[PDB]
C-alpha cells in the first residue's frame, strides 16, 4: 500500500494544473481518497474527498467554487483541479486514503502520501 | 462545528508526561483523530477513535474524552515526539481539523 | 443486546447531516424495540423499531425486522401547530433459519449494506429510475 | 441506469470476501431486474432483484424493492448432485410519496445503511439477540 504524487509543480497565476495521486497495493476501488491542504506555516484544511466507486463528492464550503476532483479507475489515480490559482495558493497538497465504500463511521486518514508544494 | 485546541507551545523538556486537550464546540461524539507530523514529512495517525491506538504506534500515547472535551497524553516524552499534533472531528461534513500544538 | 443511544454521522446526499436516536422502551405485547430523535414536537420525529423473534424450544425460522420512517411537516396557513405533511417509510426483513451459522447470517447483512451504496441502488432510489 | 456487473468487496463478518454479480435481464411481465453470481450450478447461486415503480403521469406513490436471497447446500449422501438444504432471505421495501424530494430519499437510504452497520443491529442480526 502506497500513495505517490510527484514532487513539485509550478504554474504562474491564472493557469490551473491538475494534481495527480496514484495509489498502489490495496485494490483502489474500495477506499475513499481525501485531499488536505497545508499552508507553509499554518494548519490543515481538508479541501474535499470522493470515493472511487459511485463517485460521490464531499466538498468544503470555501473550495466548492475553486477545486473539483475526480477518479480514473483504469489507471487507479485521483485527480484534483484547482481551477483558478492566485498568489495565496502556494501550499502543500496531501492525498490520503481513509474509510471504505459502504460505512460512514471510519473516515480517519491513516496512509498520507507526500506533498506537492505548489508555487505561484 | 469548530474545534479549538489548548496550549499551542507547551515548551516541556524530555523528562515528563505531557497532556493536552482539543475542545469541541457542539458535542461531537467519540469519533476524532489525533494526527502527528514531524516537519518536512507527511502526518501520521496515532489515535483513531478517541482512545484507540491506530496501527502499530507504541503504547505510550493515550487518549480519552468526555461528550464535548477530549484529551491526549504521552507517558515518556522521548526524543522524536515533536511537531504540532493535530485533532480532527468527523461528526459533520466540514471535518475542520484543529489549531495544532507544537512541543 | 441492551439498547442505548445510537449515533449516525456523515449520513447521505452530501454528508452534512447527523442523527442521534434515543431508546424509547420495548413494547411488551409483541417485543418491538423503539428509538426516536429528540424533535420539537413528539408528533413529528424520526422513529426506528427493531423486532427480533424471541428464542424458543423449536421455532420454525427466525425473523429480524427493522422499520424506519421520517415525517416531513409544514406550517400550513391558518394553523398554529405543525401538521405532518408526508413521510417516507422503509423496512427490511431477514428470514434466517434454525441451522444458519453465524458467518452466513453476517454475510447477508453486510451484502445488503454494501449494495445500498453501489451506483445501481443510488440511481434506483435517489432519482427513482428502473434498470 | 443500465445494469452492469456489480462487484461488492470487503464484505462478510470480517475483512475481504468479494462477490461479483452479473446481470440476468429484466422480467417483462413485472419489471424486476435480476442479478446473479457466476456459479458452477445454476441452482446454487446467489441472486438479487431490484424493482422500481414505473413512472406515470398520475402515480401518487413510488416503491423500490430489493430482494436478496442466497442458498447454502451440502453434498447429500447417496446422491451425485448437491441439493439446496437452506437459504437466507432479505427484502427491503422503500415507499416514498409523489412529492418527495431527493434530499429525503437519499436520507432514508443512507440512514438504513448506517443502521445496518450500527453496533446494535449487527449483533441483533449475527447473534439474534433481541433488543
Amino acid at each position: 500500500v502506497q500513495l505517490q504524487q510527484p514532487g513539485t509543480e509550478l504554474v504562474k497565476p491564472g493557469a490551473s494544473v491538475k494534481l495527480s495521486c496514484k495509489a498502489s497495493g490495496y485494490t483502489f476501488t474500495s477506499y475513499s481518497v481525501h485531499w488536505v491542504k497545508q499552508r507553509p506555516g499554518q494548519g490543515l484544511e481538508w479541501i474535499g474527498s470522493i470515493n472511487p466507486n459511485n463517485d460521490v463528492a464531499y466538498f468544503n464550503e470555501k473550495f466548492k467554487t475553486k477545486a473539483t476532483l475526480t477518479v480514473d479507475r483504469s489507471s487507479s489515480t485521483a485527480y484534483m483541479q484547482l481551477s483558478s490559482l492566485t498568489f495565496e495558493d502556494s501550499a502543500v497538497y496531501y492525498c490520503a486514503r481513509g474509510g471504505i465504500h459502504y460505512t460512514y463511521d471510519g473516515y480517519y486518514f491513516d496512509y498520507w502520501g507526500q506533498g506537492t508544494t505548489l508555487t505561484v | 462545528i469548530q474545534m479549538t485546541q489548548s496550549p499551542a507551545s507547551l515548551s516541556v523538556s524530555v523528562g515528563e508526561t505531557v497532556t493536552l486537550t482539543c475542545r469541541a464546540s457542539e458535542n461531537i461524539y467519540s469519533n476524532l483523530a489525533w494526527y502527528h507530523q514531524k516537519q518536512g514529512i507527511s502526518p501520521q495517525l496515532l489515535v483513531y477513535a478517541a482512545a484507540k491506538l491506530a496501527d502499530g504506534v507504541p503504547s505510550r500515547f493515550s487518549g480519552s474524552g468526555s461528550g464535548t472535551q477530549y484529551s491526549f497524553k504521552i507517558n515518556s516524552l522521548q526524543s522524536e515526539d515533536f511537531g504540532s499534533y493535530y485533532c480532527q472531528h468527523f461528526w459533520g461534513t466540514p471535518w475542520t481539523f484543529g489549531g495544532g500544538t507544537k512541543l | 443486546a441492551k439498547l442505548e443511544t445510537v449515533t449516525l454521522g456523515n449520513i447521505g446526499k452530501d454528508g452534512k447531516q447527523t442523527l442521534v436516536l434515543n431508546p424509547r422502551g420495548v413494547n411488551p405485547t409483541n417485543g418491538v424495540a423503539s428509538l426516536s430523535q429528540a424533535g420539537a414536537v413528539p408528533a413529528l420525529e424520526k422513529r426506528v423499531t427493531v423486532s427480533v423473534s424471541q428464542p424458543s424450544r423449536n421455532r420454525k425460522n427466525y425473523k429480524v425486522q427493522v422499520k424506519i420512517q421520517n415525517p416531513t411537516a409544514c406550517t400550513a396557513n391558518g394553523s398554529c401547530d405543525p401538521s405532518v405533511t408526508r413521510q417516507a417509510y422503509a423496512d427490511v426483513t431477514f428470514s434466517f433459519t434454525q441451522y444458519s451459522t453465524d458467518e452466513e447470517r453476517a454475510f447477508v447483512r453486510t451484502e445488503l449494506a454494501a449494495l445500498l451504496a453501489s451506483p445501481l441502488l443510488i440511481d434506483a432510489i435517489d432519482q427513482l429510475n428502473p434498470a
